[PDB]
């Protein structure tokens, strides 16, 4: 990972907010900026000192200062909403470039909401056939981010966990889920198995056990 | 009016080949760096290389996860980018972007060979480099779990799993029933084998006179299978 | 074709090291000889070129915060560095440089050493005046220096934990006072009597010519000849040798007088002073504390007193060298 940056952040309408992107060649090489919308092209929107190409709303400003590099929003209005990168030399004057690990940045449309956590015990039809995949549900929520935790117990599992990003819902709020691939004898050698989802900070955690 | 288009996906088998074409045109061509950006669903886009012009006889360059299994070359006569891939890993899916690339070094604050911005980029393409092949789903009924709550919204659906490729479109009654019935986005397992499950947003006084049958059907392996939710 | 890119960018980065160097050493050769016609002797004993060096650290201390480069070179360690070493070349090795007399110092201490041993070195007397007079006017100067560079530091820590105030306020100002200099050393230089009137005028346009050749010098020394062999960077100490026996063997030229009579060659005023104006410029601009300042104390743990004390003694045998 050369560049690092906040995976998500959020901000209310008409207020600014800043990108971050933290890297050790940014020292060295000026950033470059990219709006990236689903399913869309990525727009070139800021690069090199003070340079912006003609189209492009005046409100995307970006700094380099020290061994940051700060594209800065003012006024995040409703289409605003997509994933910023930046790219620049990936060593210090090497003839190569890298992206950041990604910046998800969520207009406020809809005041925050708790998700709806569920999960089911493993259903005995899948065990008769040697298999025991447990099924997290994770529904209605706001904004998106959201990170599943699996615990066997008090101490946590990797093995078998999988994830997928969260979607549209049809009130606009977000739903997703998790997997965890476990083998039948590993089902019953744990007192109970948790997978913990914590959004913006606050976490919802729901316990089966066999 | 600036476009540029690619073509030349489709799935392929690991360790096969796969050549990518780009049609550029309404610029100049023959002095203009091109650059193949790929990004992986859901993850953050990543840098494949670069390809030169006449300044230094079209160079290249290429990732350090790839250099020595791609190739890229550019033929300035057709005016159109070409891609050539062999020995693919798993992990070379993703969308494949090709972009101009442009050049930028100011002359008192900076460093030698200076950032390189992308005045502009293409609509895609789309590559999926897995082991599978097309086989029929699998139903498994998501049991509503008979204690769960007994006056509140319970929750029960269906495990449609190993089913390739997308998608597979559940049904629920035969349409009869929509009470927030949400069929969810399917995960990639290790094994490269799109799963989802869809829940139907049940009251807990389901009592079993309210029946849900779950109707999965999948049209690239013409699967049609049918599965009833009881809880335990 | 047009141009080669990696190519063009390289001659562009190389042009303005060349720039920025010369520039910086122009203007601060001039702030040199401020301070040193404001010698206003008072107390000071040793006063002079004294506040010189320790204003060129204090104003380094400023720039060693952001230098980073220079100074994760003199810790060998993180490899994806590959970085440029001098870092802020216009005023690092430039107007911070530049100031700084290091031959000057030497030059100072041997001065006021006057041939220790008179006439024999054995004695005690004269032998333990003149040492504790050397070691004190050099303890003097390093020690000032390298607390000129603490002070420098804290005061950069102290200025950036508040606010910035935007970098590129300070870049305009550079700027401008680049166009001032530049059009100073057209006009003022331009517009003069062929042989170049005598004068305030002339004391200072043979060492502002002289000044960014020797600065100019010890840049490609410190950037090629330095990291050759490890914890020893072998470019600032060539750079000071260089400069010191240069400034002894034409001080001898001017101060000696060996065969007596080039005292009366140059009293034409043309011959001593372009000799003075070279003592102002070149080897002013190639032997500088700041870069040894940073190079000492600063980083380069423990093994620091090996080069400060190995720089120091050869270079004072040198300058005895040329008394022989």
């Amino acid at each position: 990972s050369e560049l690092t940056q906040d995976p998500a952040v959020s901000v209310a309408l008409k207020q600014t907010v800043t990108i971050t992107c933290r890297g050790d060649s940014l020292r060295s090489h000026y950033a470059s900026w990219y709006q990236k919308k689903p399913g869309q092209a990525p727009v070139l929107l800021f690069y090199g000192k003070n340079n912006r190409p003609s189209g492009i709303p005046d409100r995307f400003s970006g700094s380099a200062s020290g061994n940051r590099a700060s594209l800065t929003i003012t006024g995040a209005q409703a289409e605003d909403e997509a994933d910023y990168y930046c790219s620049s030399r990936d060593k210090s004057g090497s003839r190569l470039s890298v992206f950041g690990g990604g910046t998800k940045l969520t207009v406020l449309s809809q005041p925050k909401a708790a998700p709806s956590v569920t999960l089911f015990p493993p259903s005995s039809e899948e065990l008769q056939a040697n298999k025991a995949t447990l099924v997290c549900l994770i529904s209605d929520f706001y904004p998106g981010a959201v990170t599943v935790a699996w615990k066997a117990d008090s101490s946590p599992v990797k093995a078998g966990v999988e994830t997928t990003t969260p979607s549209k819902q049809s009130n606009n709020k977000y739903a997703a889920s998790s997997y965890l691939s476990l083998t039948p004898e590993q089902w019953k050698s744990h007192r109970s198995y948790s997978c913990q989802v914590t959004h913006e900070g606050s976490t919802v955690e729901k316990t089966v056990a066999p | 009016e600036v476009r540029l288009v690619e073509s030349g996906g489709g799935l392929v088998k690991p360790g096969g080949s796969l050549r990518l074409s780009c049609s550029a045109s309404g610029f100049d061509f023959d002095n203009a760096w091109m650059t193949w950006v790929r990004q992986p669903p859901g993850k953050g886009l990543e840098w494949v290389g670069r390809i030169t012009g006449p300044g230094e006889g079209w160079s290249v360059d290429y990732a350090e996860s790839v250099k020595g299994r791609f190739t890229i070359s550019r033929d300035n006569t057709k005016n159109t980018l070409y891609l050539e891939m062999n020995n693919v890993r798993t992990e070379d899916t993703g969308y494949y972007f090709c972009a101009r690339t442009g050049k930028y070094y100011d002359f008192w604050s900076g460093y030698p060979p200076g950032e390189e911005y992308f005045q502009d980029w293409g609509q895609g393409t789309l590559v999926i480099v897995s082991s599978a092949s097309t086989k029929g789903p699998s139903v498994f009924p998501l049991a509503p779990s008979s204690k769960s709550t007994s006056g509140g919204t319970a929750a029960l659906g269906c495990l449609v799993k190993d089913y390739f490729p997308e998608p597979v479109t559940v049904s629920w009654n035969s349409g009869a029933l929509t009470s927030g019935v949400h069929t969810f986005p399917a995960v990639l397992q290790s094994s490269g084998l799109y799963s989802l499950s869809s829940v139907v947003t049940v009251p807990s006084s389901s009592l079993g006179t309210q029946t849900y049958i779950c109707n999965v059907n999948h049209k690239p392996s013409n699967t049609k299978v049918d599965k009833k939710v009881e809880p335990k | 074709g047009l141009w080669n890119w990696f190519d063009i960018t390289n001659w562009l980065w190389y042009i303005k090291n060349l720039l920025n160097i010369v520039h910086g050493a122009i203007w601060g050769v001039l702030v040199r000889k401020g301070l040193m016609s404001l010698t206003t002797y008072s107390g000071s004993f040793l006063s002079g070129v004294i506040w010189a060096n320790f204003a060129a650290c204090v104003v380094m201390g400023l720039a060693i915060d952001g230098e980073v480069f220079w100074i994760r070179l003199l810790e060998e360690k993180d490899y994806p560095n590959k970085g440029a070493i001098p870092v802020y070349t216009g005023l690092t090795t430039g107007f911070c440089g530049t100031v700084s007399s290091f031959s000057s110092v030497i030059l100072e201490a041997f001065n006021k050493a006057a041939d220790t041993d008179i006439g024999v070195r054995h004695h005690y007397p004269n032998g333990a005046y003149g040492i504790m007079q050397f070691l004190a006017v050099i303890l003097a100067q390093f020690g000032l220096s390298i607390m000129g560079f603490h002070m420098g530091k804290q005061f950069s820590a102290v200025v950036d934990n508040y606010l910035p105030l935007v970098t590129k306020r300070i870049y305009k100002v550079l700027e401008l006072t680049s166009m001032i200099l530049g059009v100073v050393l057209v006009v003022i230089t331009c517009i003069l009597i062929g042989v170049k009137k005598q004068g305030s005028w002339r004391s200072w346009t043979f060492s502002m010519l002289f000044a960014p050749f020797g600065a100019l010098l010890r840049y490609y020394l410190s950037k090629f000849l330095n990291n050759k062999v490890s914890n020893f960077p072998l470019g600032t100490f060539t750079a000071n040798f260089l400069g010191t026996l240069l400034l002894a063997v034409f001080t001898l030229l001017a101060r000696g007088k060996l065969p007596g009579g080039k005292g009366h060659i140059v009293t034409n005023t043309i011959a001593l002073h372009v000799l003075e104006g070279l003592d102002d410029g070149f080897c002013g601009g190639l032997t500088t504390v700041s870069t040894f300042v940073v190079e000492l104390f600063g980083l380069k743990t423990l093994f620091s007193y090996r080069y400060g004390t190995i720089s120091i003694l050869v270079c004072f045998a040198g300058v005895v060298l040329i008394l022989g």
